[PDB]
């Protein structure tokens, strides 16, 4: 029940290297928790290291130590030996609050929380395609949470941005069957992009980026469900934009099955 | 509506070998990680990934190190 | 230690006169120009001939002067004269053996003469005949004098004789021109009825007489057992008489030098002996310890007839491992200490194993990796380093 000290030291030597005194020890580090055959017996107490450090950036709003630790769980997925089953529920929510909270920086304008979103969304993505069984409902859960985020006013274009990047991860239906009922919600973004009385606050940035990971998302899909030609596809489409990003996919795809 | 239970292994053979095993493999886990992360030393010419041998420190007061018990 | 430096070179000289030994590469006039092995050595024979005065002169006494120096120097230490009678705590060689004459009455002059003036111990050769017709034991002590570091004892020596009708000392005198000694030898008549053998002790034991010779009542014999001189002594026996002198006598240097006179004997009648030996709790641990090794040397003459598993490995799982699992060695508790030694020697013998092909068998190098592998120290009030130590050894 109490860890050997072998493994305490273990324990203590391989959190202490992923707090950021160097790379090099972390990358060590984090190639040693993906690649040892014996690590069980120390998973939960991994467990409650993440969860409690994904909760204390709420006093200290560190976007760096939060990278380290979604590299953590990354880390720990990647172990052929260890089962996570057992202790995916503590790791769930702690990639969830780095994806869906709204204050994941120090200073929110230069800080880029853009990353650990979709790097969290991918690591979110992953952990509902291994883990999900029709017991768990682990996928389902986690759409349902993304989805009354996504379509509920109030929320922050952080959030926002988390939910569609999560959402967009998941896959080609989910983005049929979510993202593409409320493309019409890019006109009420482009109501405080094209024109807004106050352009200096930090809603701007957040929503352009809101913008581009969503035609970016959305241009495949179009290029799925639609005619071949996509004359005045922009047009028909919201603002006009996401419709000539669709055009730049097909180009994309064109140039993908030349390269085939 | 009787409940079952999972299967439990109270084997004194396979508890041993369990704990065993997982000695082992966090002893190595964490002498490989040590070996990597520092001065090494080799027993062979260039051989870090075989083999990693920490590399002999010396201290400033060697029976403090030496003498004292470190579990009590 | 000694025989063997002395043998090697020269001689370790107590008491010199002032050169008076010029066999060896430094002067023993001062301490500051001795060798360091010849300090260590110098210390390790008088404390020997120390021994030998008490074996002379008994124990009492020799406690009664060292108290009378020591009473000298209490009453010398508390004058204020300056060294008037300072020079009382002060101790020669000439005040040492009068004090001794003084509580004794005997003077020990010629052992003094012996083995503290003259720097040399003394080679033993030894063989025994039994005459069945006038039933009396033979001996034949022959001593090699003419090595470097050797010297002519002449004194009385003491033999100890093991027979069916019990242990019986004898005084030999070993005057220069001796060399046979027709010593006379008791009964048989303990193998007619099955009765118990009396040993050296006051005890008596069942053996086994089925190796003993049908014509001689004697079970073994012992030159010198008190080591009352200096001595190396090599005695011819036969291997039943080196296998009953290991297990049934009751003193440790004979078990001990049974043991290095049973390497040059691997019948297996050695092997079951010092099997015996190893199993016996009530056995002096060192002697086990000795045997290990003796049963290694023995286990790798007598390949290509060794029958079984490898020597002492069966022991030692029926020893120190599970009942329920033999290859899983129980989780350590070094509490009993003479197991704990046996424990920590067991391997390093049995790693001295060696195949037709002269490599190691991967029957015993598995077993020892698999007590490495297997080892649990969380619940003994021992730490384990010496044991963990040894098996790196």
């Amino acid at each position: 029940h109490e860890l050997s000290v072998e493994q305490q030291l273990y324990y203590k030597e391989i959190t202490e290297a992923c707090v950021g005194s160097c790379e090099a020890k972390r990358a060590e580090a984090l190639q040693s928790i993906a690649t040892d055959p014996g690590l069980y017996q120390m998973l939960p107490r991994f467990s409650t290291f993440i969860s409690e450090g994904v909760r204390v950036n709420v006093v200290q709003n560190n976007l760096a130590l939060l990278i380290y630790l979604m590299r953590m769980v990354k880390a720990l997925m990647d172990n052929p030996t260890l089962y996570l089953e057992k202790y995916v529920h503590e790791l769930i929510p702690a990639v969830m609050t780095c994806i869906v909270s709204r204050q994941l920086c120090l200073r929110p304008d230069v800080d880029n929380h853009w990353a650990l979103r979709d790097f969290a969304a991918r690591l979110v993505a992953q952990i509902c395609k291994h883990f999900s069984t029709t017991t768990n409902n682990i996928q389902s859960r986690i759409t349902k949470t993304f989805t009354k985020s996504w379509v509920d006013e109030k929320t922050p274009w952080t959030t926002r941005y988390g939910s569609i990047a999560g959402l967009a991860e998941l896959g080609h239906d989910v983005i049929k069957t979510l993202i593409l009922p409320r493309l019409q919600q890019e006109g009420e973004r482009i109501r405080s992009v094209l024109d807004g009385p106050v352009l200096s606050n930090i809603d701007r940035i957040g929503a352009d980026h809101v913008q581009s990971l969503l035609l970016k998302h959305c241009a495949p899909v179009l290029a799925k469900l639609r005619p071949p030609p996509d004359n005045q596809d922009a047009y028909r489409a919201e603002f006009g934009s996401l419709g000539p990003l669709l055009c730049s996919q097909v180009v994309k795809a064109r140039a993908q099955a030349a390269l085939q | 509506k009787t409940p079952t239970y999972r299967e439990p292994v109270s084997d004194y053979q396979v508890l041993r070998e369990k704990a065993a095993s997982q000695r082992r493999d966090v002893e190595r886990a964490l002498t490989r990680f040590m070996a990597k992360t520092g001065e090494t030393q080799s027993l062979f010419k260039d051989d870090v990934s075989t083999f990693p041998l920490i590399a002999a420190r010396p201290f400033t007061i060697p029976y403090l190190t030496a003498l004292l018990p470190s579990e009590l | 230690k000694i025989v063997a430096y002395e043998l090697k070179t020269g001689g370790v000289l107590l008491h010199p006169i002032f050169n008076p030994a010029s066999h060896l590469h430094f002067s023993i006039k001062h301490p500051h120009t001795l060798s360091w092995e010849y300090y260590s050595m110098f210390q390790c024979k008088a404390h020997l001939v120390m021994r030998l005065i008490e074996n002379r002169i008994s124990m009492e006494f020799m406690l009664q002067v060292f108290n009378k120096l020591l009473s000298l120097a209490s009453t010398a230490s508390s004058q204020k004269f300056q060294s008037h009678m300072w020079s009382q705590m002060l101790v020669s060689t000439s005040g040492f053996l009068k004090s001794i004459s003084n509580v004794s009455g005997k003077d020990i002059q010629p052992l003094i003469k012996q083995w503290v003036d003259q720097s040399g111990v003394v080679k033993f050769y030894g063989s025994f005949a039994f005459n069945r017709k006038r039933n009396v034991l033979e001996l034949e002590i022959k001593q090699d004098y003419t090595s470097p570091g050797t010297q002519k004892y002449v004194g009385p020596l003491k033999v100890t004789v093991q027979e069916l009708d019990g242990s019986f000392n004898h005084t030999l005198q070993i005057e220069e021109n001796s060399l046979k000694h027709d010593i006379p030898c008791h009964s048989k008549s303990r193998r007619n009825k099955k009765k118990k053998i009396p040993l050296m002790n006051g005890e008596e034991v069942d053996m086994d007489l089925s190796a003993m010779d049908a014509d001689s009542p004697l079970l073994w014999i012992r030159i010198d057992p008190d080591m009352s001189v200096l001595r190396k002594v090599e005695f011819e026996q036969a291997d039943f008489m080196w296998q009953y002198q290991l297990r049934y006598e009751r003193d440790v240097v004979a078990q001990q030098e049974s043991i290095l006179a049973l390497e040059k004997f691997p019948t297996p009648a050695s092997r079951l002996a010092l099997t015996d030996i190893l199993e016996q709790e009530q056995c002096f641990y060192r002697v086990r310890m000795s045997a290990c090794f003796c049963l290694a040397k023995i286990a790798n003459s007598m390949v290509s007839t060794w029958t079984g598993p490898p020597a002492m490995k069966s022991l030692f799982t029926r020893m120190f491992c599970c009942k329920s699992c033999p290859n899983i060695v129980k989780t350590n508790n070094f509490m009993s200490f003479q197991s704990y030694f046996l424990q920590k020697t067991m391997p390093v013998a049995m790693a001295l194993l060696r195949d037709v092909h002269n490599l190691c068998p991967k029957e015993v190098l598995t077993f020892i990796l698999d007590l490495i592998k297997y080892n649990d120290n969380r619940k003994n009030k021992f730490s384990d380093n010496y044991y963990r130590a040894e098996m790196i050894d």
